[PDB]
């Protein structure tokens, strides 16, 4: 589904051209070192929200 | 899964503090291990092998030729180049490796060659190779 | 049997009175600071925590980052233990689209 | 892809009938303990081994 | 027992100092280089990390490149451990098939 | 093993080796450490599905 505006919104938004966009939390993973083959690997569990 | 750097040579102090610092441990590092280092001794053992006063039991023919002779032989008839490197050409013939006069030219290279091709673990895996013609060789050498 | 409470390879009374990774050959040497050497080699200092395994908190330990067995787009100046590594990212808007669902 | 971008030089060449031909080789960053443990590369060798 | 740091199945020094694989009768075997057992017969000397699994960091070690126990899909010219072996993907558009939803 | 019963023991608690978003004044083995969540509103919006 494509996203959705009413009317009253979209009177307002060709009014006045003021639309914002905010960037709240990004998600993202960490691939790390691995010793036993030397290949840098992603942890699919982890994410930089922890660190 | 494993312990890391188990060489735990840290404990050892180098001193040599001053100009032109010269550091030897039994770990062996810098000037002690280097490719050129090896270069140098595949030359050393090559021609004129060991440079000490006094080295192993044998460098007469007396008990070190008849072995040598029955040991030249190959199955795969190959070993060219290989073997005796540098003797004016490898013999087609030599009529069996029993002439002296206009030979002793490459017997003192090929006695020095036989130190070289079993010393140390490596030059086993090279000699590997060779499987059951230098292997002969090698045992004599082990019973000693 | 050397001790390493942070358990990341390297003891701790080199994180703490300092030391740096010199290759005397192609293998890789981490190793106690002596300044008649290393300091006319131009190599870094470096100290950290003995019972951090990360001494910057970030998921990569302090040997990895002295070592170099790391994620190699991680910058050189973040290669030392105590600058942290992390991403920052934000999101720009360069265009909008509206369409009037009219029939 | 990018562990092997952040430590190769790339070479691009289009001798082969006017197609670009891209080889990345590994060489040494003087900067990272780890990557200066390979072995030296001439560009001549980098361009016989190559090409 | 000799070491193999990088774990690649193959010892540091000759990995350093030059090698080569060579097979005898129909078996494989892992020769340190020699210029005159070797170069008479051809033999593409061989040097790459003894720090690294994989001296090019591709998910291949140098002993399954030089082996030959790899995916043969391979170029035969990514098969020294120095050249990277990778995938390069692009996408090309041949037509474009528009409908007008109109009843 | 937690004498607060709150998912980190005692000897984290001491030692520091814990989430360090926890608060200073909850790093006493005898203080609880613990969300408090609640949503609040600040803006409805309301659309008239007439067509
Ligand atoms: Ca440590
Ligand atoms: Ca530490
Ligand atoms: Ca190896
Ligand atoms: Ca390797």
């Amino acid at each position: 589904t494509p996203i959705t505006m009413n009317y009253n919104q979209f009177l307002e938004l060709e009014k006045t051209k003021q639309l914002r966009l905010d960037t709240d939390q990004v998600y993202g993973n960490i691939a790390t070192y691995n010793f036993e083959n030397g290949r840098v690997r992603v942890d699919t569990g982890s994410n930089w929200s922890e660190v | 899964i494993y312990g890391k750097d188990a060489l735990l040579h840290e404990h050892y102090v180098y001193a040599k503090e001053g100009y032109c610092p010269v550091l030897v441990i039994q770990s062996s590092e810098d000037y002690v291990e280097n490719t050129e280092k090896a270069l140098n001794v595949y030359y050393e053992i090559g021609k004129i092998l060991s440079r000490d006063i006094l080295s192993k039991i044998n460098q007469p023919y007396q008990k070190f030729l008849d072995v040598l002779n029955t040991i030249k032989n190959a199955s795969d008839s190959d070993g060219q180049d290989l073997l005796f490197t540098n003797q004016l050409k490898e013999h087609p013939t030599d009529f069996s490796v029993e002439f002296l006069e206009q030979n002793s030219n490459e017997v003192q290279e090929v006695f020095a060659k036989a130190f070289a091709y079993y010393i140390e673990p490596q030059h086993r895996d090279v000699l590997q190779l060779y499987a059951p013609e230098a292997f002969n060789y090698m045992d004599k050498f082990n019973e000693q | 049997t050397v001790p390493d409470r942070d358990n990341d390879g390297i003891p701790d009374s080199l994180e703490v009175e300092g030391y740096t990774v010199d290759v005397k050959n192609k293998r890789t040497f981490l190793s106690p600071w002596i300044s008649n050497i290393h300091e006319k080699k131009g190599l870094t200092k470096y100290k950290s925590s003995p019972e951090k395994w990360s001494t910057a908190s970030d998921p990569y330990s302090d040997f990895e980052k002295v070592t170099g067995r790391i994620d190699k787009n991680v910058s050189p100046e973040a290669r030392h233990p105590l600058v942290a590594a992390y991403p920052i990212v934000h999101v720009d808007m360069e265009n909008i689209i509206l369409s009037k669902n009219e029939d | 892809l990018p562990q092997i971008q952040e430590t190769t030089a790339r070479i691009i060449f289009n001798g082969k009938d006017l197609n670009l031909v891209e080889r990345r080789i590994a060489a040494v960053n003087p900067s990272d303990p780890l990557e200066t443990t390979k072995p030296d590369m001439t560009l001549k060798e980098a361009l016989k081994i190559a090409f």
